[PDB]
């Protein structure tokens, strides 16, 4: 056993106790190392930059969630303090220098995966850089340089051929004409996909660990899941619109009868953000009272979107047991997560106490990592599908309300749907047709190799 | 089969409405939740002597996603419709929730909870009276919860379950 410093003038000195650190009776699955459950700070950062070994995975954790118990300047200041170090031969080469290349280890990795605390505090990286300067040693001066370039970088901020873009009524570049029948079933659930899988990637954890989309400043914090979930309301939105703003029923029939090809793709695609946005259109007040329009619908059709609806029953019970059986690329619906991580922050304490002494509960932090890691597997892998230029602008600039509040548009939907299918036992009208073009669907299969 | 009853939880985001749902789960001495698990949503109880089981759906956190709650609502038995007393946007957001709940069920007579919950320290601006009126002004009963120490929590599910046996 080594002979370490008094508490008095190194405070991460101080012995392990019930007082101020716990762990999980288990051990991390591939590393044999102990599953820290809650301690101080001090403990924590002691844990971090441990001696003994590595701890690649609580170091992950440590700097995705530290944020709700630490604040970064104070962060900073703790990893200086366990730098400065004040037998003396086995101490220097078992304790001081595998701890001083953890502290740096620390350093480069909040740099490299979460440079955001930096962008906004420039003090933060005015006292990073200080630091940094001050490291001296041949065992450190590689460390410090990948440290520097990184610094210097966030600074300054691959398959084969994609299959060919389908074509329907609209040609290449007559966006004027471009709408839910004239463009291809294929092609709008593809640059869907796309959108959306880029709406997908870019959420990063700083929107999400401590419920920031939640909180008042969530336009702010979460700009980019806000984004999300707004192209995908939007085109939940415009699938309801254009279905009851289709008066005409054999034209009604034809609209949803496309949507359904669309959900085809979707699911073929694994896109199950666009299978819910269907799911949801076709589940809301306005389409599903359409009895009229739904008896029309062929009976494959009819299966395909039951199907569909079910992955949402029960929980996302079924959802969750074919997004696990699937690889990427695929685009999850998000939504799942944001309960997740709300409920477990709501539902555990930020602190235990033990000994009548307040330990930062860690496993709490772990279990929104757990999530936030489960998001960011599916971030990686991208599609292998061409970019339209026009069909992507079209979709990005849907606007189904127009200028209408939530309630007046929602309002006006369903007062739609009780005009086109009037409540029994008023009978069926009739209404004219508003659409010049051939309503049949070219189908889903690709027309070309 | 012993009857289980499907309960939405539905209310204004950013103001504790979780808190409802987790502190009926857990029990009043366990503070560990994992809302990954089928028995965070799933309590079999006993009310006025007859054993059931409560099935509760809080999506609590995905209420930006505005066009996906028709699909949660059709299904739900009963409703708990929460706003929190230190928030009075959360108080008017009510009368949206129920006119959506009406129009998704097509009734006028649905079992529904109004809960007030008191989810911090911070001043109160929802005064009971006012709750009490708007409860009775739909014809629903009122059930004020603390999201710190489990007061009303058991009161307000359970006055839903007798709501949905009398419908
Ligand atoms: N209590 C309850 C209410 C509704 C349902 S559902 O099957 O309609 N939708 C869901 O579960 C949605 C969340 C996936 C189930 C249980
Ligand atoms: N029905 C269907 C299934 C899959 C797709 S695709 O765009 O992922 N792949 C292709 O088109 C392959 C044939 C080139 C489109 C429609």
């Amino acid at each position: 056993q080594m002979r370490l410093p008094s508490a008095d003038v190194y405070r991460f000195a101080e012995p392990d106790s019930e007082e101020n650190i716990i762990f999980e009776e288990n051990m991390q699955p591939k590393a044999g190392i102990p599953i820290i459950k809650a301690g101080t700070v001090i403990k924590l950062i002691e844990r971090l930059t441990y001696h003994m070994y590595a701890d690649p995975n609580f170091v992950r954790t440590f700097l995705t969630t530290y944020r709700s118990f630490c604040k970064p300047q104070e962060l900073l200041s703790l990893i200086i303090e366990r730098f400065e170090i004040p037998e003396l031969k086995r101490f220097r080469k078992e304790y001081i220098q595998p701890v001083q290349l953890r502290v740096l280890n620390v350093c480069r990795h909040w740099v490299e995966h979460h440079f955001y605390d930096f962008e906004r505090d420039a003090y933060l990286l005015q006292r990073m850089e200080e630091f940094i300067g001050t490291v001296r040693g041949k065992a450190m001066k590689k460390w410090v340089e990948s440290i520097t370039k990184i610094i210097q970088r966030k600074k300054i901020a691959f398959q084969s051929s994609p299959p060919t873009v389908e074509w329907h009524i609209s040609r290449p570049g007559h966006i004027e004409t471009f709408d839910l029948l004239t463009l291809h079933p294929i092609e709008i659930a593809r640059q869907l996909t796309l959108l959306e899988s880029d709406l997908y990637r870019a959420v990063q954890p700083s929107e999400l660990v401590g419920s920031v989309w939640t909180k008042e400043d969530k336009e702010i914090n979460s700009p980019n899941l806000l984004k999300m979930i707004r192209h995908t309301t939007n085109l939940t939105l415009w699938f309801e619109k254009c279905i009851v703003e289709t008066e005409n029923l054999e034209e009604r029939v034809a609209v949803v009868s496309r949507i359904i090809e669309i959900l085809q793709v979707f699911q073929e695609l694994n896109n199950f953000n666009g299978v819910l946005e269907v799911v949801s259109a076709m589940n809301s007040s306005p389409v599903y009272r359409l009895d009229h329009t739904f008896e029309q619908i062929p009976s494959r059709q009819k299966k395909i979107l039951e199907e569909a609806h079910e992955l949402s029953e029960d929980h996302y019970k079924k959802y969750l047991a074919k997004l696990r059986s699937i690889n990427p690329p695929c685009v999850p619906f998000f939504g799942i997560y944001l309960t997740n991580i709300l409920k477990t922050e709501e539902g555990n304490p930020e602190v235990l106490k033990r000994h009548g002494k307040e330990l930062i509960n860690f496993s709490k932090r772990r279990k929104v990592a757990e999530i936030t890691g489960e998001i960011q597997q599916y971030q990686n892998q991208p599609y292998c599908l061409r970019v339209e230029s026009d069909i992507k602008r079209f979709f990005e600039n849907l606007n189904p309300m127009g200028n209408s509040m939530e309630k007046e548009f929602t309002d006006y939907l369903f007062n739609k749907s009780l005009e086109i299918e009037p409540r029994n036992p008023k009978p069926l009208p009739r209404f004219p047709k508003k659409y010049s073009y051939p309503l049949k669907s070219p189908g889903v299969r690709p027309s070309n190799p | 089969h012993m009857t289980e009853y499907k309960l939405v939880v539905v209310g204004a985001g950013g103001v504790g409405k979780s808190a409802l749902t987790i502190q009926l789960i857990q029990n009043h001495f366990v503070d560990e939740y994992d809302p990954t698990i089928e028995d965070s949503y799933r309590k079999q109880v006993v009310i006025d002597g007859e054993t059931c089981l409560l099935d509760i759906l809080d999506t609590a956190g995905q209420e930006e996603y505005s066009a996906m709650r028709d699909q949660y609502m059709r299904t739900g038995e009963g409703f708990l419709c929460v706003f929190a007393i230190n928030n009075t946007k959360s108080f008017e957001d009510i009368h949206q929730y129920r006119e959506q709940i009406k129009r998704v069920k097509d009734s006028d007579d649905v079992p529904m909870v109004l809960v007030g919950n008191k989810c911090d320290l911070a001043a109160r601006t929802v005064e009971s009276r006012q709750a009490q009126d708007l409860a009775r002004s739909y014809g629903i009963p009122y059930i004020e919860t603390s999201a710190k120490t489990r007061q009303g929590v058991e009161d307000a599910f359970y006055t839903l379950v007798r709501e949905i046996r009398q419908h």
